C-alpha cells in the first residue's frame, strides 16, 4: 500500500471534467462518427 | 484477445463482482467500492486507516451526484490511477 | 500478489509506451504510432471504415488538446469508452447468465 495519505483523492479532484469528456467520446463513438472504431462491441 | 484487450475485459469483470452485492445491481455504492478498493486495489491504500479520506474519494468519483459510483465513473477512477502509474513510468529516469 | 486489476492497469501504461516510444515526443503517441497500437493491440475493435481520412477523424476526436498527439489522459479517455461498450454488452445479459 501507499507511503501517504489521500493520493488517491488528490489523482480524482479533476473527475468531472474526465467524465464529461468519457461522455463525450462515447456519444461520438455509439452514434457512428467515428467509424475506425465500432459503435459496439462485437465478435 | 491482446493483453490490453483482455485487461479491458477485467476491468468489466472486477466491477461486477462488486457492483451486484447491494442495490442497485449495476453500481457501487461506498461499502461495495471500499471492498473493490480493499481487495482488488490494496497497493492504492493509504498508509493509515482513513474514512475521512474514502468517504472524499467516494464523493470525487461521484460525478452525476447520485450517490452511486458507476461503470463510467468507475473507469475514470481507474484512469486516475492509471495516470499515476503513468507518471511514476515516466517520471524517474536512470 | 497483484489482482488481475492491478496487473490490468500496468498493462495500460506498458502498452501505451510501447508505442508512444517509438518516435518523436516518447511519451505521447502520433498518428503512425496511434494507429499501431489500434491495430495491433485492439483488433478487435477496428470498425467498418480503414482509410486514413476516417482514422484522422479519429485521431483528431481523441487529441482533445490539439497539439497532434494522444498523451496519456486522452488514451485513457479512449479505453474508458471502449471498456463501457464491453460493459454494455455484459449488463446486457441475465444476472445468473453462465459464465467460467
Ligand atoms: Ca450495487
Ligand atoms: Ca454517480
Ligand atoms: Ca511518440
Ligand atoms: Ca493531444
Amino acid at each position: 500500500y501507499r507511503k501517504l495519505q489521500r493520493e488517491l483523492e488528490d489523482a480524482t479532484e479533476t473527475a468531472d471534467a474526465m467524465n464529461r469528456e468519457v461522455s463525450s467520446l462515447k456519444n461520438k463513438l455509439r452514434r457512428g462518427d467515428l467509424p475506425f472504431v465500432v459503435p459496439r462491441r462485437m465478435a | 484477445a491482446s493483453p490490453l484487450e483482455k485487461a479491458l475485459d477485467v476491468m468489466v469483470s472486477t466491477f461486477h463482482k462488486y457492483s451486484g452485492k447491494e442495490g442497485d445491481k449495476f453500481k457501487l455504492n461506498k461499502s461495495e467500492l471500499k471492498e473493490l478498493l480493499t481487495r482488488e486495489l490494496p497497493s492504492w491504500l493509504g498508509k493509515r486507516t482513513d474514512e475521512a479520506a474514502f468517504q472524499k474519494l467516494m464523493s470525487n468519483l461521484d460525478s452525476n451526484r447520485d450517490n452511486e459510483v458507476d461503470f463510467q465513473e468507475y473507469c475514470v477512477f481507474l484512469s486516475s490511477i492509471a495516470m499515476m502509474s503513468n507518471e511514476f513510468f515516466e517520471g524517474f529516469p536512470d
